[PDB]
Formats: structure tokens, C-alpha cells, sequence
């Protein structure tokens, strides 16, 4: 079947739906079948033979296999999949990991940053790339982006089933008040979310996946499970895209400022004389448990060096940036600024002038961050 | 009898290379649909060379398009050029390669592994190799010692995932065939032939195109 | 250094009393070191009319804090401030610091002319947000900030893009916030929203 549509159809790729129970071993080995007389059914199995089959394939090999590493029996392989250094995984680790720091969640600093680097403590030792790990904060099951900082618990009483369905741990904040109606500081707050959920999505490394609709702000009212909706809690609102035209307008500018930059899409694990990680000061990173801000530089080949930031804390930072002789470091993206200055382009006539007028804060070296956003800049000569 | 093959470009574009044999050279016509990235016009480079048969509108202005012709009785062989807007500036394929094209020879299929007759009469190779990088077939007519043919695989084109495959119009004054793999000259014995030849001892057997 | 002169000036023209200033403070006069130039009809104690058109930002800067003391009410009073009327804050509003240890001093004053004025003070060396008293139903706006490159260390309704330079600290000044530098000084007027 794998076969035909990838000859037939021209299908470049596939995703496995609960592709753990493909590790799952058949009957035909119990040793009643085989020797006739004294494993069994249903036990995951170190390297299955269906597994075998597509990794070593000659056709499907060379396409893309991404695997939902779990299923609903209680097995979970997310690091661990049978892979063969060919298989890719929906990375819910990386999911979890970030929707937990971006809300402000304690003792989540250190698998931010291992996130943002491919998760090598789960791809690296087993002969995988970062390009392996399939990085997504929302999918088409649980919250959509924009649910996601707008609710704190799931909303599924009209799939029938007593609000039984969906997954009952979110790791989802309404950023103060719930629903879609609160007041102006939790509608910018939930902008601002929404766009250090895209940036860092859109810096880390691996494949950025997400669903369609977060791009403008898509919204199912709380419903994390609508596999029962033909209506259109569930379609894609191209009116509703032009209202939100400035999330998609960010959306679209990172995804370019991703593809551009040499250093994010990296063949390979970053190492220590590209990627170097700073705090609220160059070179002093904080990785205890109270930490809620985490920053980096990365050597550009393109860009020469960019610096990004998070923070996740409840409290402004003027943040010091490092010191590069002859250089300064130029604004590129904050989340907290207004629409069009969120992201700064060329096609703005006042960019100089918007640069300008924090160049008293850029020429100390230093950028005041809002609580909860997250900052780029690019080391440009001066 | 017409073969397409649409290369997406580095610049945002494709380019549509349809190679059809006569009735005996090939006439091979590009086409660059689209606009924006071309604008004002483009000259195909063949291999570099001092000519370049500038496109010229060919559809209504949207479609710019050339057409090259090769002479008849011509072994397979691989067109390879660029495109140059009017500005000096190059176009490349997405991979950063020239827009290589096969003459002579179809795409193929990658199934079924071995030798298959169509029903037009086309003789299909497709033999798998992972390790390999460069595969080329060899066709060997009564005798021979040396190919009587030898036709290179371009990797993109006669490839689909690890399956090196070719098509040919016909293989008439061709009694065997083989495979040489990686860049070594040696012949090689399809795994898949269902009828071969005569053991030779370095050892060397091929099979049989009956 | 034009920070801290503007930072004096500041202090000079928000404070009860009488301010006063020697000549050619207002574009940065200088004697080269000479504490005690009593004995010179050198150029050292002349007033520069063509210096002080080189140094026209920091002269603007005095001429409007000038201005700023004369139109407020409150700064010009006949008798001591009143708790009622000024209010101390610090980097948090209602929260001033007293200790040895404190080099930041802000306050909020009522002023039956202009609204409410804060003015704050950042002596020491890192920089700070600080958060803006809450008045529901208004905003802070920029006025001055010692910190910014002229003409825009003090705001007026001659700049012809005042409105964009407010708006590019807007988000900011919505969260009753404002970024300061080290060794800086701010003043902001309440403003119905
Ligand atoms: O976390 C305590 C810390 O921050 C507080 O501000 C916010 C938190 O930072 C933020 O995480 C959020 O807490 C929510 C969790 O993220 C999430 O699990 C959720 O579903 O429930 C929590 C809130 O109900 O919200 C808090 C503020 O409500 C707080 O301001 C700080 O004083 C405190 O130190
Ligand atoms: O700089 C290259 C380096 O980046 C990454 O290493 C960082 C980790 O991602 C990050 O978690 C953090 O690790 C520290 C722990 O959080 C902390 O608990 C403590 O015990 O020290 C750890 C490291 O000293 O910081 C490191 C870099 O310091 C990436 O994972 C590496 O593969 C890469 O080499
Ligand atoms: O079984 C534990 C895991 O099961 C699931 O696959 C969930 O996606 C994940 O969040 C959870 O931690
Ligand atoms: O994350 C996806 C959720 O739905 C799935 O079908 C899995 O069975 C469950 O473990 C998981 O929590
Ligand atoms: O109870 C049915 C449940 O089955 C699955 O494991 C899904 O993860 C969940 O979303 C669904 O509601």
C-alpha cells in the first residue's frame, strides 16, 4: 500500500497514526504456534518486522516516515522508536516541554534549551539528527494555538460523551481571565504567547510542524477534541484570516527569517563554538529550577550572529546583550511590540526611525524585554 | 512519444523540458511558465557555450519557451544548461544544479526489479542499490567484449529512492545487458534476470534482454 | 555625560525652591578642569555664542525644562509639598526605598493644571523598569527622558512624529511600565485614556 502511493500517487512522505502498535508483536511467535508446545500477542518488540520492512525498503527508505510513537494500550516510545537512523517522531516531549516554559512553569529552563537544540539527549545517542525530531506545539487532537492561551481545561461537552474526551493534561494557561472575553492586558498578553509559541517553534532545531488555522488564530471554543464536527469549528476561516492578518503577517515573516538563516535548520546537533548561552548577562545562563528566561547567540554564515531570548517570567528584564567589538546588534523580532513592529522588514518606511529610537537602549548593549516575549536581534557592523 | 520532466528552479519557478524523438534526432522544448523571477527575459545557456537560443515569448507572454534539436543516430546523452535572465544573473535548479535532461532514453519505472517489456515495447531496467551513488547500464550486442551502449542514470531522474531505473525505446542489435555500480567498470549481473548467460572467469556474466 | 547634565537639570527644575544655574550651563560651559577661574579675562570665562549653537540639544533641553517648571502648578508652590498631593514611589509604585543601599528616588505629584506628573531618578548603574502608578480610566505619557538621543529626550507638539515615537513605547506604557538606563531620568504626565 506504502508502495503504491509513493509510485502511483507521488506521495513524497507519510505519518503513522499510533505507529507504536506496529512494534507490537503478532500471535504467530507464541510458542504454542511455533514448536507446538510451550512472546505472546501484543508485546512491543525490540526490532519489529513490519519496521524492518519500510526503513530497509527500497522505495520507501528514501521518503519521509514520521511516527506517532504511542498508542492508546499504554505504550509510549517517543526517543525510542524503532528507527533504523531513518524514522522521524512527532516530538511531544519537545510539545510538552515548551507549552510548560512558555506559561511560566518552574524547573523547565534546561529542557527548554534542549528542546531548542533537537533534543540530543533523546535523537543524538542513537544516531539520529535533529531533523529527526518533529518539533509542534498544537496538532488537529487537543488545543489549537489560539485555544491554547484562552483555555485552562477542555470544553468537549458536544462531542456527546460527558466531557470524557481528550487529553485531560493541557499544560495550558488563559493567560488570566478564560474564555474569549477578557480584558485588553490578557488579549495582548495571549498575542504575545501566541508568537513565542511561533518563535520558538520557528528557532529551534528540527522540523517545524504546525496545524492549519494557528497561523491566524484559529479557535474551536475550548474543544480540544472535535473528530465528530462537520461544521466549522473544524474549517479553515479565510474571513477570520483577514482580521487576524497581523499574526499571519508574523507567522509568514518568521517562517521566511528561519529559511534565510544559515543556523536553524542545521544538518546537525549545534556544538559549543556555534551556539552559546547567555541570562540576563552574556555567558551566565540560569539552569536552577526558579529560572524562567533563556537566551542564546548562534554564529550565522548569513546573518553573521544572531541573538535570541525568552522570557517566560511575569517581569519586564532589560536584558544585557553580549559584547562585540565593532559590531552593534540590531532589532529584528519582539513579540510584545504593536503590529507592524512586532517584526521589522524593509517594507515599513519608518524602520530606521523605529530602530533610532531605541538605539539608546542598543548602543549600551542592552534590550528592556516585556514578561512573557521573546526578542532576535542580528549582529550587524558599527 | 514525448517525455516531460519539470524542474523546480532556485528562484521560485519551473521548467518544463519535453524531449520527443523524430520520426530520427530529438527536438527538446523548455518552457518557463510563470513571471516576476524572469522578468526581462532569459537565454538558455547549453553547457555554457558561446550560443544560448534566447527564449522568446511562446504563450502569450506568460509561457516563454525555446526549442533545441539534436542530430539522428546519436547514442543516449544528457542536455545540460542554465538559464540567464537579462541581467547576467544564473538560474539553477533547486538543488543548486544545471537542468540536466536524458536524450535517448525515458525515465522508467521502479517496479518491477530487473527487466520488463511494456506494451508499447519499451524495455524497463530497475535494479535497486543503496550503497551506490552512480549507476550505469551496459548493453552488450552479439559478438561482445567491450558495451555495445553505455547509458549513465542521472540520480534525480532515473532514481526513485534507492531504485535506479531506465526506459528504452527498443533494444533491437542487443543480445545482454548489465550493470556497473559505484563508478568501477565491471559488469555486474542483475540480481532479478531471469534468463542469463555464460560464466566467465575476474568474473564476468550478463543477462540475456530475450 | 549628557545623560548626567540633563539629570541635573531635571533635578534643578523639579524641586520647591528657587532653581538657579551660572551662564553657559545651559550648553555645557567649560572652564577645562579650572575649578577657581577668578584671575582669567581668557576665553575660559566668556560665555561661546558659537558654542552654544553646537550644543543646541542640551539648550533646547534646559529652555523646555524651563518652560515644563513654569506651566506646572505644581512645582512652582508657595509652600512645602503636601502627602496628600506627592506621593513617593520606586521601582515598584507605593514602595520607595530609603535604605543606604537605594539609588533610585520617584515620586507622583497631583497637579490642578496638567493632570498628575511622575518624575523619577535612576542614579544608579544598571538599568530598571519600572512600574507606573495605577490611575484606571488614564495613561502615563512620555515627556522626558534624558536617556533618548535629541530631540526626542524631551517631547513636544513641535515634533513633527511625536505621536510615533509615544506609540513605539506604547506597549510599554499599556502595562504601566517604562524602561530606563542607567544614570537617567524620566518625566510623564497622566492623560485620559
Ligand atoms: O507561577 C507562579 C508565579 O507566576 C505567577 O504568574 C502566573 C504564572 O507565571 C503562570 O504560569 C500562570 O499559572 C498558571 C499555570 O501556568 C497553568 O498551569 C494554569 O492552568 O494555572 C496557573 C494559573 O491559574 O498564571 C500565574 C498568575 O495567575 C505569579 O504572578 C507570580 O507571583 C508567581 O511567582
Ligand atoms: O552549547 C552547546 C550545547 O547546548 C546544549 O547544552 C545546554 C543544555 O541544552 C542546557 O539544558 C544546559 O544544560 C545544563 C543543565 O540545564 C543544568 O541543569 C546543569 O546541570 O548543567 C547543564 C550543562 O552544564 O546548558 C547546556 C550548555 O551549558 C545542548 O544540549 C548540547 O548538546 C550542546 O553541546
Ligand atoms: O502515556 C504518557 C503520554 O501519553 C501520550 O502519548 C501523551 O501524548 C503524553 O502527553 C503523555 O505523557
Ligand atoms: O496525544 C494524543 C493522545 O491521543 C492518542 O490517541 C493516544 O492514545 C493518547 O495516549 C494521547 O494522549
Ligand atoms: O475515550 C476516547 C479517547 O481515546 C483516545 O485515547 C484519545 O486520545 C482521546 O482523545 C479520546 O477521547
Amino acid at each position: 500500500c506504502l508502495r503504491y502511493w509513493v509510485t502511483e500517487m507521488h506521495v513524497d512522505g507519510f505519518r503513522f497514526d499510533l505507529a507504536s502498535i506496529m512494534t507490537r508483536g503478532c500471535s504467530l511467535w507464541d510458542p504454542v504456534n511455533v514448536y507446538g508446545s510451550p512472546t505472546t500477542t501484543g508485546t512491543p518488540l525490540a526490532t519489529p518486522p513490519l519496521i524492518d520492512m519500510i526503513s530497509n525498503d527500497p522505495i520507501l527508505g528514501d521518503v519521509k516516515l514520521i511516527a506517532e510513537a504511542w498508542d492508546a494500550g499504554g505504550l509510549y516510545q517517543v526517543g525510542q522508536f524503532p528507527h533504523w537512523k531513518i524514522w522521524s517522531e512527532w516530538n511531544g516531549k519537545y510539545r510538552d516541554i515548551v507549552r510548560q516554559f512558555i506559561k511560566g512553569t518552574d524547573g523547565f529552563a534546561g529542557g527548554f534549551a534542549e528542546c531548542l537544540c533537537g533534543s540530543p539527549h533523546l535523537y543524538q545517542a542513537g544516531g539520529r539528527k535533529p531533523w529527526h525530531s518533529i518539533n509542534f506545539v498544537c496538532a488537529h487532537d487537543g488545543f489549537t494555538l489560539a485555544d491554547l492561551v484562552t483555555y485552562n481545561k477542555k470544553y468537549n461537552s458536544s462531542n456527546g460523551e460527558d466531557n470524557r474526551d481528550g487529553e485531560n493534561h493541557n499544560l495550558s494557561w488563559n493567560c488570566g481571565e478564560e474564555g474569549e472575553f477578557a480584558g485588553l492586558s490578557v488579549k495582548r498578553l495571549r498575542k504575545r504567547q501566541m508568537r513565542n509559541f511561533f518563535v520558538s517553534l520557528m528557532v529551534s532545531q528540527g522540523v517545524p510542524m504546525f496545524y492549519m488555522g494557528d497561523e491566524y488564530g484559529h479557535t474551536k471554543g475550548g474543544n480540544n477534541n472535535t473528530y465528530c464536527h462537520d461544521h466549522y469549528v473544524n474549517y479553515f476561516r479565510w474571513d477570520k484570516k483577514e482580521e487576524s492578518s497581523d499574526l499571519q503577517r508574523f507567522c509568514s515573516l518568521m517562517t521566511k527569517f528561519r529559511k534565510q538563516c544559515e543556523s536553524l535548520g542545521l544538518a546537525d546537533f549545534p556544538t559549543a563554538q556555534r551556539l552559546h548561552w547567555h541570562g540576563h548577562q552574556p555567558g551566565k545562563p540560569d539552569w536552577s529550577e526558579t529560572s524562567r528566561f533563556v537566551a542564546f547567540s548562534t554564529k550565522d554564515e548569513t546573518k553573521g550572529e544572531i541573538y535570541v531570548a525568552f522570557n517566560a517570567s511575569h517581569l519586564p528584564a532589560v536584558v544585557g546583550l553580549p559584547e562585540r567589538p565593532g559590531y552593534r546588534w540590531e532589532p529584528l523580532v519582539d513579540t510584545g511590540k504593536p503590529a507592524p513592529y512586532d517584526f521589522l522588514t524593509d517594507d515599513l518606511p519608518d524602520r530606521a526611525h523605529a530602530v533610532h529610537l531605541f538605539s539608546h537602549f542598543l548602543n549600551s548593549n542592552l534590550y528592556p524585554m516585556l514578561s512573557y516575549s521573546s526578542i532576535i536581534l542580528e549582529l550587524q557592523p558599527d | 512519444a514525448r517525455s516531460c520532466y519539470r524542474f523546480r528552479t532556485d528562484d521560485d519557478g519551473v521548467v518544463d523540458v519535453a524531449v520527443s524523438g523524430e520520426d530520427g534526432g530529438y527536438a527538446v522544448s523548455v518552457e518557463v511558465p510563470g513571471t516576476r523571477g524572469r522578468e526581462g527575459g532569459l537565454v538558455l545557456r547549453a553547457s555554457g557555450s558561446g550560443e544560448g537560443v534566447p527564449l522568446a515569448p511562446a504563450a502569450g507572454g506568460a509561457s516563454l519557451a525555446a526549442e533545441l534539436s539534436f542530430d539522428p543516430t546519436r547514442a543516449p546523452f544528457y542536455l545540460s544548461f542554465l538559464l540567464t535572465d537579462a541581467s547576467g544573473a544564473e538560474i539553477r535548479t533547486h538543488r543548486k544544479t544545471s537542468f540536466r535532461v536524458p536524450v535517448g532514453v525515458g525515465p522508467g519505472s521502479p517496479a518491477p526489479l530487473g527487466m520488463s517489456i511494456s506494451g508499447d515495447g519499451a524495455v524497463n531496467f530497475a535494479v535497486y542499490s543503496k550503497n551506490a551513488n552512480a549507476v550505469s547500464l551496459y548493453l552488450y550486442a552479439a559478438a561482445g567484449d567491450e558495451p555495445a551502449l553505455e547509458i549513465d542514470l542521472d540520480p534525480y531522474i532515473h532514481r526513485t529512492g534507492n531504485v535506479w531505473h531506465v526506459s528504452l525505446a527498443s533494444v533491437d542489435g542487443y543480445v545482454s545487458y548489465a550493470f556497473c555500480c559505484g563508478g568501477i567498470r565491471r559488469p555486474l549481473l542483475d540480481p532479478y534476470a531471469k534468463v542469463i548467460g555464460d560464466f566467465v572467469s575476474s568474473m564476468r556474466c550478463f543477462a540475456s534482454l530475450a
